[PDB]
């Protein structure tokens, strides 16, 4: 029954398909007889919500989106995200889980591996409360809970950072590597630095804090000039 | 040779199957038998997959 | 091929077919050394459209050679 | 098989009904009508033009202006002028097209090849010994496209 | 119908050894099996075009009906012999069969030696045994003599498993 | 015209043209095929515009005698026939585009020498020639 | 002429009449069709211009600027002078902390100017050029200065006058970086003394980006009446001879 | 360049052809002099001319 | 190359997770960062 | 059903929350591939139960 | 078959010499449409390449009456059979 | 190249090979081109006038450039990429290839003694400062200017 | 100047007669920005938010090409050597998401890291691979089947067969990604039904002449590329 | 005005700027109008000063 229900939900969605390309063709065929060129618009295709036919982008209205992100396919947003701008989240190939209260820097590439060997979750599975920063890369990784990712980070699939841990900017955790909690990782080969204190801990958090009221104000800001939806 | 196992009976062998550089990606060891007479994956029966997630936060946002 | 050749053909099956009798000889002999003299010929191009050339000079000796069978 | 009726305006649809395949008849064959003037000049010719005649013209006229549209939807870097002088010119061809079938039903039915509304004393008996074409007509389309089936 | 069938296993063969076949080398090979089996099929054309256009049907029957004079049999047997031959394939005309198998690929190298020189040798034996042939048939039996001594002496000088197995 | 054409199977205009329903056939069958191959051109024309008006006339004035060659009834009537389509088909070599937008811009102050135009209007003229004098030859020995 | 009369008038009813009907029929096509893919479909959006957010109080003043890209990013207290070019991708975030772009100042593709405190002034001086995948960070980055492409300066980073940081290179946190000099590696350290012929390649290099700049900006700013014209223009290009070469 | 095809512009000029192609010197002269020969300088290319000729 | 799904559905892969144990103290500045799996 | 991922695993060991989070995280992979690959499916079963008829219909009046 | 039946075992010998050496003269080529990368060969209209379907469809159809011409060829006979019937009659 | 662990990388003005040319206009160019590569492919990324190289490379498989040359080969495709070599490298490059000359002498222009074909020249280390000289070759079909 | 509410973005621009030109099943990502003459190969994907500006020179992009999210390539117009300073980039090329290009040589089956500059000269030879995070220094070579690492990159180890089949087939598996997401649009833009009618629209200030349709024919056009203007 | 129906413009209308040079000329009138009939003698006469002999040998003698 199954095969039964997607077979007839394949149906459904390519028949609503062939509708929608039959109108559009004949709008277009009509903005030609009316020697009309509104059909003719190069406006930008970019979506910032790309669902991979069920593979749909869900998140809580908490959320704030920025309007050049790209969320493609399987993304599970928690509550009070906060995504920058520019930033992609391909969940074509595997999902994408950010947890609550979550800050993505602006420029953030966040994507999934093909393929990786067992006990290794080929998702992006990211905690609570993390703070990222502009321009990382995120490939297959497991960021758990209170971490920070310094600015230039590049973290490579199979990597763990475990709760509290904080990796300085311009730094890189190669493929199948473990972060432990409460230390500081520095260096494109990340080395130890040293264990974190209360003092850098509680600022990190007052920091990840001011970031998603940062993007609480962003959002509100863009809903008042139009250019964000709903 | 002696310190040959690739299917780890003698010598344990890594879920990951391999200790990643820091300078490679984390690439499977390839098998050795590269067959691919392989069915799709097979999952058991009476599977309760449905998207859990996504009908929970569309619960919260209705 | 449709017209230039068709009317040769035709001019050898219908238009003049009273003429057999002397159109055999030539078209066997024009064959002959189409056959013997291309063969090498064909083999020593580099060139699209002399491969195309060359494809209807083929086609047409065989098709002569088929009409020359049909005088018979 | 019927014809539609001589001198009305379908009658050039008559042209469409052929009894057998052949584009001629033999030197010594009996048309399939009786022969009204075999011996046809250009005004005996426009003399019999008829209602089917100018319903071919007609027909020329109506189907003409989509054809010379579609001729057109191939032209461009042309001014509104040109574009208008084609359309004219295309237009005009196909009416003269018209103009010619009308002219050739009308030498036809001098010579009795199609329908004229006459008929022999007697009919040509024929015996239809090869058939392969009698039930896949009268159970389809192309019954209305051969005469006598 | 049995002919074309015959007829039918080239194209695929061919588009297996060309497309399939990981040696660089295996596109000439491909080449080669391509003119060598259809001169071998050409040949048995020409001799099925005989046998149709003499006697005018399509049956086994109704060819035991009919009897061939001593040159036409001469020439049916001389032609499907060697086409089939080709195909076979027997001395000289195995060099397409070598090049094939050293080059082709291991999947088709067991189905090219397996079968198809199997489907060779059930169309010689339909046509060969529906007809009455008149003739000594002591020079097939030298061709094909000769082609098992010059297979056999030489195994000794392939290096190459494959091109031996090839000359087996 | 062809489909609904009717008649006797006889001569016309001096018995210098046959209507036989092979002749006629062989016109409808040439006509079929030229409007299959102007079809395939126009596709293609709507891809890339290589070619002028000038030559699909020549084109357009071929397929239009190129059938009549086939209702002749005398060497004498093709004869001509065929010295007009080859007319129109030298035409048709005349009007061959010569240089093309290519992005080839190091030949923009050197001479560079293409020598196909004059090879085929020379070849094609020569060998019309000698064909059209053989063929004069053969048609005054036949009247002898 | 009864023929162009024909033709006048179905011109006039195919246009009046089947361009608006067919037009209705095609929009209630395309409705209905997307909302039966629902929800397993997106359809075609209208992209916001996000090149000049405001935040409660903090506008832009990016007027002066000679090129901003479309897709470009500047939100908040970002004030630019004249002749300074934001290149595509780029994101400058005024609201964590005010931005000054001086004159002639290149802001390359995919360059962050972010501010790493609450509030502090991220001010990039005249004739700066930052090179792309670039990220800066409430630094003071005196005029003439070079960042190559991929370089990170940091949150108390002070670049001098026509100091030059090599591409790639990250300059740690609070370091000053002198006149004259150039700085490479993951930690920024005094490479060499930068040579005139150096200077002068770099000099071009900015020139050449100011220039471009201009000229992108002149493209990008394009109206779509403008666009659809170049796109027959294209079009028509794709098909001249040389004698219309000649005729233009 | 505008109407200039890959014809690109530098700092000082602009180039009078496709990027990484070859300046030609006759080229040079003509746009510098336009029509000033102080005398018949014999280059490469004349003196190849002569010899074919 | 291979692409099938190592983590399957229908069992759980037997599997000894103290064989090997990552380190997760002591690190020095040169050292390398550890490994997350090391289940044998 | 309950989100592991957005849950609150701060009572526990940092190695015991990574261990849950990857265990969750396989769990809805596991799911999300069997998702997949019942829709993949559905694009094959559909073209035979559609098109194949009128390929055998095509194929009969071709050859009897 | 024509050939055989108008009995011209000569002509059915230089039949077969011609279509051999063509044969190979065809297949010479298929060594050739090996390329160690595919090739770049449409034209680019729009910024893209331009593929055209009404070319592409005739040679689906000119496909599929190459592939499956034969078991359609018996009409093609008829017809061609029936026009040159009438060439003496 | 023998590297070793944590070696820098070699400049790559250090691994190029120098072609001094003489354009059909007199004119003398200065090219780089890289040992592995053939002279064809490198006259066309510098852009050099006068190749018009009508078979652009010959076959993919089999080809002149190959170490020895493969017997089965086809050669050369046309006679489009004649260059004139220099004496001390054309003299170490050898006797042509049987097709390479049968190519070569089947030219609707006037070749040399040190004419060989640049898509059948491969580049080696030793033809670092190597003078070639390339007079207009012809063009061969219709599409030659397209 | 820069106050509207609707992008004037076009994911595909030309610059004075320099036409960027792409290849059958390519997929530029309508977020990404591809100026100039920029020649992009058969199944070539362009993530999102990538700009590659062949402005000052040229782009050749080879065909099964992967450029990561957050590439910048551009060209330097003039390189020391004298060599042509445009981006050549190899067949199976796949370069990691926030890379720099600067007007370098890169051939087939060539892995560049995520955040890798690769500066102008350089040239990185088949089979070559460069960890994530590492800066090429200009005017270098990287031999080819090699594995390099740092800043400046310092050779790390030469790479098996196997790594090298391991990476040009991650090069063959971003073409299904690519399918899928031109699956999702369809070939006629639907945006310009959501904009309201302006006074510039309605009122055309000035007029030109009837030429060719840029559109012209289309519709015998095979719509290969739903993200074709 | 803009009949929006849910985010589609039911009356999204943007004129096309590409006309012909002749659209509005008395040429193009309908053929019998006072304003065509001016056009056309004037074409009329300068087509005769530009071809008197054609014109006299062509509508002359037809
Ligand atoms: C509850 C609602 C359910 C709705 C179900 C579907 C309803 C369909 C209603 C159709 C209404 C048709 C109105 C009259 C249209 C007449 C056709 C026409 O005008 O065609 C011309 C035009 C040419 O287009 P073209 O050559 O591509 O040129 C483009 C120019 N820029 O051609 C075009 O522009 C192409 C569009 C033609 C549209 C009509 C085609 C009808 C064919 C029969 C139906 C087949 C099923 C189609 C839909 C898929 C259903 C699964
Ligand atoms: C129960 C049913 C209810 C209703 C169902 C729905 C409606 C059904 C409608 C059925 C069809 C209606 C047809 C209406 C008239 C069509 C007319 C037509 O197509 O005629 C074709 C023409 C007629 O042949 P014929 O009359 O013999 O020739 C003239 C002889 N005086 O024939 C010819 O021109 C023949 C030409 C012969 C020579 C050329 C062909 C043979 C050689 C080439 C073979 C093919 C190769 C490719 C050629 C190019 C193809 C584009
Ligand atoms: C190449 C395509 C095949 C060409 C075959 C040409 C055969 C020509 C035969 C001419 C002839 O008349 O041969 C007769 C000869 C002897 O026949 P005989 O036994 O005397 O006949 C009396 C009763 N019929 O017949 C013979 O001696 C038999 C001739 C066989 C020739 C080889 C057959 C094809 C081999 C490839
Ligand atoms: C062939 C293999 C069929 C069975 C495959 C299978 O079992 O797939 C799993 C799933 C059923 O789940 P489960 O019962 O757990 O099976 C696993 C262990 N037996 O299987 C399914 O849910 C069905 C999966 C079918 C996949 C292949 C379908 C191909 C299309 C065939 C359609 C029928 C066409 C018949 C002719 C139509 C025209 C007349
Ligand atoms: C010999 C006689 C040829 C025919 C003479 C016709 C005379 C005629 O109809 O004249 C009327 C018209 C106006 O003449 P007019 O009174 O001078 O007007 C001045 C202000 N209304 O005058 C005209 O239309 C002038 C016609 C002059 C023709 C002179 C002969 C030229 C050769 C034959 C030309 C045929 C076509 C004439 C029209 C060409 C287009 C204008
Ligand atoms: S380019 Fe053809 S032979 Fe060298």
């Amino acid at each position: 029954m199954k095969l039964f229900q997607a077979m007839w939900t394949r149906t459904i969605y390519s028949i609503g398909r062939m509708v929608r390309e039959t109108g559009l063709a004949l709008d277009r065929y009509g903005c030609k007889l009316e020697q009309d060129i509104s059909c003719y618009e190069p406006l930008s295709r970019h979506r910032n919500i790309l669902p991979i036919y069920d593979l749909v982008p869900t998140f809580y209205h908490s959320t704030f989106i920025a309007p050049n992100s790209s969320l493609i396919g399987a993304v599970y947003l928690g509550q009070n995200t906060v995504v920058g701008y520019g930033s992609t989240l391909r969940g074509d190939n595997h999902a994408i889980r950010v947890g609550h209260n979550t800050v993505i820097g602006d420029k953030v590439a966040i994507s999934n591996v093909a393929t990786l060997a067992a006990g290794i979750p080929v998702s992006t599975n990211i905690g609570n409360h993390v703070n990222i920063g502009a321009g990382c890369v995120l490939q297959s990784c497991v960021v758990d809970d209170n971490v920070t990712v310094g600015h230039n980070t590049v973290i490579l699939e199979g990597s763990v950072l475990e709760r509290g841990s904080v990796i300085a900017p311009n730094s890189l955790v190669p493929a199948g590597r473990l972060i432990p909690s409460g230390q500081l990782w520095a260096g494109s080969p990340v080395r130890y630095v040293r264990d974190l204190k209360e003092e850098e801990i509680k600022l990190n958090l007052e920091q990840t804090e001011q970031n998603l009221s940062i993007g609480k104000t962003h959002k509100s800001s863009l809903i008042q000039q139009e250019a964000y939806d709903r | 040779l002696l310190k040959f196992d690739p299917f780890g009976f003698y010598s344990p062998k890594l879920l990951s199957e391999n200790r990643p550089e820091e300078a490679m990606p984390f690439y499977e060891d390839y098998p050795q038998n590269d067959s691919h007479w392989n069915l799709w994956e097979q999952f058991p029966e009476d599977f309760e997959d449905s998207n859990a997630e996504r009908e929970a936060i569309l619960k919260s946002n209705k | 091929f449709l017209i230039f050749f068709l009317f040769f053909s035709l001019l050898f099956i219908y238009y003049l077919s009273a003429l057999n009798n002397f159109f055999w000889i030539i078209l066997l002999i024009i064959s002959i050394i189409g056959i013997f003299y291309i063969i090498s010929i064909i083999f020593d191009i580099n060139l699209f459209k002399a491969f195309l050339a060359y494809s209807t000079i083929i086609n047409s000796i065989s098709f002569i050679l088929l009409i020359i069978a049909i005088i018979f | 098989s019927q014809t539609f009726a001589h001198d009305s305006f379908l009658g050039g649809l008559n042209l469409f009904k052929r009894r057998d395949p052949r584009f001629v008849l033999d030197q010594g064959e009996r048309p399939p009508y009786p022969i009204i003037n075999s011996n046809s000049s250009f005004v005996d010719v426009l003399s019999n033009f008829n209602k089917a005649d100018f319903g071919l013209v007609l027909f020329s006229a109506a189907i003409g202006f989509p054809l010379s549209r579609w001729v057109l939807k191939g032209l461009t870097f042309s001014s509104l002028n040109y574009r208008r002088g084609l359309f004219s010119s295309v237009y005009g061809g196909v009416i003269l097209w018209g103009l010619v079938l009308g002219f050739n039903n009308s030498y036809y039915r001098l010579n009795g090849f199609v329908d004229n509304g006459l008929v022999w004393k007697r009919k040509e008996r024929k015996l239809n010994k090869y058939d392969f074409t009698s039930e896949f007509e009268d159970n389809s389309f192309f019954k209305k496209l051969r005469i006598r089936d | 119908l049995f002919f074309m069938c015959y007829e039918l296993l080239l194209i695929p063969s061919f588009l297996i050894v060309y497309f399939v076949s990981p040696s660089r080398r295996a596109i000439q090979a491909s080449l080669y099996f391509v003119i060598w089996t259809q001169l071998g099929s050409l040949l048995v054309l020409i001799a099925i075009s005989y046998i149709i256009s003499i006697t005018n049907t399509y049956e086994f029957n109704d060819l035991k009906y009919f009897n061939f004079t001593n040159s036409e049999s001469t020439i049916i047997i001389f032609l499907i012999f060697l086409g089939f031959g080709f195909k076979a394939p027997i001395w000289p005309f195995h060099y397409w069969l070598t090049k094939t198998h050293v080059e082709a690929p291991s999947g088709f190298s067991i189905y090219l030696s397996g079968f198809l020189v199997k489907t060779a040798l059930y169309g010689f034996y339909k046509f060969n045994t529906s007809i009455f042939i008149d003739i000594d048939s002591s020079i097939f039996i030298a061709i094909c003599i000769m082609g098992v001594v010059d297979s056999s002496l030489k195994m000794w000088g392939q290096t190459d498993l494959k091109k031996l197995v090839a000359y087996g | 015209y062809l489909i609904t054409f009717n008649g006797y199977s006889s001569t016309f205009w001096w018995s210098h043209f046959k209507l036989n329903n092979y002749s006629l056939y062989m016109y409808l069958l040439v006509i079929i095929f030229n409007n299959y191959f102007l079809y395939i051109t126009e596709k293609h024309i709507k891809i890339l515009n290589n070619y002028s008006i000038d030559y699909f006339f020549s084109i357009i004035n071929i397929t239009l005698f190129i059938p009549m060659i086939f209702l002749s009834n005398t060497l004498f009537t093709f004869f001509f026939l065929i010295e007009l389509v080859s007319c129109a088909i030298f035409y048709k070599f005349i009007v061959s585009k010569i240089s093309f937008k290519n992005s080839n811009y190091k030949d923009n102050y050197f001479s560079i020498f293409s020598k196909n135009y004059l090879n085929v209007l020379f070849y094609q003229y020569w060998s019309s020639f000698f064909s059209s004098v053989m063929i004069g030859f053969c048609i005054i020995y036949l009247f002898s | 002429m009864l023929r162009l009369r024909l033709f006048d008038a179905y011109e006039k009813i195919s246009m009046t009449f089947l361009g608006p009907l067919y037009r209705r029929i095609g929009k209630s096509l395309a409705q209905t069709g997307l909302n039966i893919q629902q929800p397993y479909t997106s359809d075609d959006r209208l992209v916001p211009s996000l090149r000049n957010i405001r935040v409660t109080n903090k506008i832009p003043s990016i007027n002066d600027s000679e090129f901003i890209a479309p897709n470009s990013v500047v939100i908040g207290d970002v004030i630019t002078k004249e002749g300074s070019s934001i290149w595509y991708g780029a994101t400058l975030r005024g609201e964590l902390g005010p931005i000054e772009i001086g004159k002639q100042t290149v802001i390359q593709d995919l360059v962050n100017i972010q501010s790493g405190k609450q509030n502090q002034k991220t001010q990039i001086g005249d004739n700066v050029f930052i090179g792309p995948n670039s990220y800066i960070q409430s630094s003071k980055i005196n005029d003439n200065s070079f960042v190559g492409m991929g370089s990170t300066v940091s949150t108390g980073c002070n670049l001098a006058s026509n100091a030059v940081v090599a591409a790639g290179s990250v300059v740690p946190e609070n370091t000053q970086v002198p006149s004259n000099q150039i700085w490479a590696g993951s930690p920024a350290q005094y490479l060499r003394d930068i040579t005139p012929e150096e200077r002068q390649v770099l000099q071009e290099h900015h020139q050449e980006c100011v220039q471009l700049a201009r000229i992108h900006a002149e493209e990008t700013e394009k109206s779509f009446r403008e666009v659809l014209n170049d796109f027959d223009r294209i079009t028509a290009e794709a098909e001249y001879d040389h004698e219309s070469l000649a005729l233009q | 360049v505008k109407g200039k095809g890959s014809i690109r512009k530098g700092i000082h000029g602009e180039g009078f052809g496709a990027p990484s192609h070859a300046h030609d010197a006759l080229i040079h002269q003509i746009k510098q002099s336009k029509d000033t020969m102080d005398y018949q300088n014999i280059t490469n290319e004349v003196a190849q001319n002569f010899a074919n000729h | 190359r291979q692409n099938f799904a190592k983590n399957i559905t229908t069992t759980d892969i037997p599997k000894d997770s103290h064989h090997f144990a990552a380190k997760r103290s002591g690190f020095t500045q040169t050292e390398q960062a550890p490994f997350a799996y090391n289940d044998v | 059903f309950e989100n592991v991922l957005l849950s609150n695993r701060k009572n526990l060991t940092p190695q015991e929350s990574v261990q849950k989070v990857i265990n969750y995280a396989l769990l809805q992979d596991a799911k999300q591939r069997s998702r997949t690959l019942r829709h993949i499916k559905a694009s094959w079963v559909i073209p035979a139960l559609l098109f194949t008829y009128p390929a055998w219909y095509l194929a009969k009046g071709a050859v009897n | 078959l024509y050939s055989s039946f108008k009995s011209q075992y000569l002509l059915i010998l230089f039949m077969t010499i011609l279509n051999i050496f063509g044969m190979y003269f065809y297949i010479q080529n298929l060594r050739f449409v090996v390329k160690k990368n595919k090739s770049s060969i449409l034209n680019y209209k729009n910024y893209y390449v331009n593929i055209n379907y009404s070319i592409t469809l005739n040679i689906i159809l000119l496909n599929f009456f190459n592939f499956f011409g034969i078991l359609f060829l018996s009409d093609l006979i008829i017809i061609l059979n029936y026009i040159s019937s009438y060439i003496y009659i | 190249h023998h590297h070793h662990a944590g070696d820098q990388a070699d400049r790559v003005a250090d691994k190029i090979i120098w072609i001094n040319i003489q354009n059909r206009i007199g004119q003398f160019e200065r090219i780089s081109a890289f040992e592995g590569e053939s002279l064809l492919e490198a006259l066309q990324r510098n852009k050099v006038a006068g190749i018009v190289a009508t078979c652009e490379g010959g076959e993919d498989i089999n080809t002149m450039l190959e170490k020895p040359i493969d017997p089965v080969t086809y050669g050369p495709f046309c006679s489009s990429c004649q260059v004139v070599v220099s004496n001390p490298w054309r003299n170490k490059m050898g006797n042509l290839h049987y097709l390479e000359e049968r190519n070569l002498v089947r030219s609707s222009y006037p070749t040399t003694e040190n004419s060989r074909l640049a898509c059948c020249i491969l580049v080696e280390k030793w033809m670092n400062e190597m003078i070639i000289s390339i007079p207009q070759n012809p063009n061969s079909v219709y599409e030659d200017n397209m | 100047k820069y106050g509207e509410n609707i992008s004037k973005h076009r994911s595909l621009m030309s610059l004075y007669d320099l036409h960027p030109q792409i290849g059958y099943q390519s997929y530029i990502a309508p977020n990404s920005t591809v100026i100039g003459e920029v020649t992009i190969g058969n199944e070539t994907t362009v993530w999102y938010n990538s700009v590659i500006r062949g402005d000052v020179n040229a782009v050749q992009i080879g065909n099964n090409v992967s450029i990561g999210e957050n590439v910048v390539i551009h060209t330097a117009g003039s390189l020391p050597t004298g060599q042509p300073a445009s981006v050549d980039i190899g067949h199976y090329v796949i370069i990691g998401s926030k890379s720099t290009i600067y007007s370098c040589t890169i051939q087939d089956e060539v892995v560049i890291g995520q955040g890798c500059v690769i500066l102008e000269g350089a040239r990185i030879e088949k089979g070559a691979m460069i960890a994530a995070n590492s800066v090429v220094p200009p005017g270098r070579l990287i031999p080819a089947g090699t594995l390099w690492a740092g800043n400046p990159c310092t050779f790390v180890r030469n790479l098996t067969k196997s790594e090298l089949a391991t990476n040009i087939d991650h090069a063959k598996k971003q073409l299904h990604l690519a399918q899928q997401h031109r699956y999702e649009y369809l070939p006629y833009n639907s945006a310009y039904l959501q904009k309201s009618n302006s006074e510039e629209d309605l009122n055309p200030t000035k007029y030109d002449d009837v030429t060719i349709n840029y559109n012209f024919g289309d519709e015998e056009r095979a719509q290969e590329n739903p993200l074709k203007y | 005005g803009d009949f929006f129906v849910d985010k589609y413009n039911f009356s999204r209308r943007v004129v096309d700027h590409r006309q012909p040079y002749d659209l509005n000329f008395s040429i193009n009138n309908p053929v019998g109008s006072r304003v065509w009939f001016k056009a056309w003698k004037q074409k009329a006469i300068g087509n005769f000063l530009n071809l008197v002999g054609v014109h006299y040998a062509f509508y002359g003698a037809g």
